[PDB]
């Protein structure tokens, strides 16, 4: 999140990752959307999915 | 063939119309705690017809999203999946709740619950045994099972029990039980005697395939073919009688029950035990709730991997998983976030794990 910070592709932060860190990021995204730092979308099923800030901010 | 993906509508937590996968041969469900994670197993169970008892709520429309808060959504909540075999096409299954009442389809064509069962019962399915499905908390429960509730855990789910007490009712009959009353007593046990045998058979139609697969079963979770496992009855003239005992070997270890093993031996064994259980009569996909709680950092790995086999050989695996552990073996995530509302909601996303290299 620090890191983080307009919007932001999980598919590009996973950019030469292995398995269980891209899975760290996504599970990342879900507690940030729930901790409403972030919003996001996914277009269709297993496609990129892409964060803009949320209404609690950075 | 396999779960291809599931369609909902005001299910539980889950508000809206989402899709949910498409899944693969091993897709992993994971979020935070408590965001609906287990509620996508009842929208499974829903569709393949699920009593409205054994689905958590009161009354089938507390099934409508919003019904906690006396605030239902909407009149009409639904769900379906498309189920996909080899060399036939996609078929539909659609359970609706209107009203009160609930509505089942295939490919659109409405029928009657008892239709809607036995095509699902073809495939593979028994809604009645519940053969598709693991709860939370169910491995651990069996780890604990003495013999006699070992007995009683097969009976249940064998159909033995039914009988169990008509067979009783009989019992009771012979015990208590100048020549017309030698030929009564002829009757008493030609009506025990095939009250014994219904039970017997039921008892052991499952019974006797649990028991000999569950070796070969608990060679590959120990991934060693040095082990053993051992499932036998107590009273093999009339098994619902006395308990089941469980005899294993764990791996460079001594032949011993099961109840005396160590707790991370207990837990394998009971897995062990679990999948036998699943192996009679299995379905053609298999969901987990949370199988992995019960696991620790040694054998994490090993059932993993064994379930990765298992899901490219004998079923699809369809897991909910709360350890990274676990989830990173998968072929996809399925991950749960919550939105903020008058009560919970769910909301899916997916993730492809084959894109990545394993860890070093
Ligand atoms: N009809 C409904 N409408 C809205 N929310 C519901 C409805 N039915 C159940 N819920 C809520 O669904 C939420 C999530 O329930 P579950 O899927 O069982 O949670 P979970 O992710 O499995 O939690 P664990 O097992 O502790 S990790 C519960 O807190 C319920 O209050
Ligand atoms: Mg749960």
């Amino acid at each position: 999140l620090h890191g983080l910070q307009e919007s932001i592709s999980l598919l590009e932060l996973c950019r030469n990752t292995n398995r269980k860190q891209a899975a760290a990021k996504f599970y990342s995204f879900l507690v940030l959307k729930k901790q409403q730092a972030i919003e996001l979308t996914q277009e269709e099923p297993y496609s990129d999915i892409i964060a803009t800030p949320g209404p609690r901010f950075h | 063939g396999f779960l291809k993906l599931i369609e909902i509508e005001n299910f539980k937590s889950y508000k809206g119309r989402q899709i949910i996968g498409p899944f693969q041969r091993f897709t992993a469900i994971i979020g935070p705690n408590g965001s609906g994670k287990s509620n996508l197993m009842d929208a499974i169970s829903f569709v393949l017809g699920e009593k409205t008892s054994n689905l958590r709520v009161k009354t089938l429309r507390d099934l409508i999203h919003g019904a906690p808060v006396g605030k239902p959504a909407a009149n009409r909540a639904f769900v379906s999946m498309v189920y996909s075999e080899e060399g036939a096409e996609d078929r539909t299954f659609a359970r609706v709740i209107v009203g009160g009442s609930s509505e089942y389809k295939i490919n659109n064509k409405v029928v009657q619950l008892h239709e809607y069962s036995e095509e699902l019962e073809k495939l593979g399915i028994l809604i009645k045994a519940r053969n598709f499905l693991v709860f939370q908390g169910a491995v651990e429960s069996i780890a604990m099972k003495n013999p006699k509730e070992r007995t009683a855990l097969f009976e249940e789910i064998s159909r033995s029990g039914e009988l169990a007490q008509e067979y009783d009712k009989r019992k009771k009959e012979m015990v208590k039980a100048f020549e017309a009353a030698r030929k009564r007593a002829k009757k008493a046990k030609q009506a025990f005697e095939q009250i014994k045998k219904e039970r017997f058979d039921r008892f052991n139609a499952c019974f006797e395939s649990v028991a000999t697969n569950i070796d070969e079963i608990y060679k590959a979770l120990s991934r060693n073919s040095s082990a053993q496992a051992f499932l036998g009855p107590e009273n093999p003239e009339e098994p619902y009688l006395d308990g089941i005992n469980y005899n294993c070997v764990a791996p460079g270890k001594r032949f011993r029950p099961m109840d005396n093993l160590s707790g991370g031996e207990k837990t394998v064994a009971a897995l062990a035990l679990l999948f036998a259980i699943h192996s009679y009569k299995p379905a053609p996909f298999f969901v987990l709730d949370q199988i992995d709680a019960a696991l620790d950092n040694t054998n994490i790995g090993k059932v993993a991997n064994y379930i990765k086999e298992q899901s490219t050989c004998n079923f699809q695996a369809i897991v909910i998983s709360l350890k990274e552990e676990f989830y990173t073996k998968a072929e996809s995530l399925i991950g749960v976030y919550p939105e903020q509302g008058d009560c919970v909601i769910s909301k899916v996303l997916t993730f492809d794990l084959t894109k990545y290299p394993d860890a070093n």
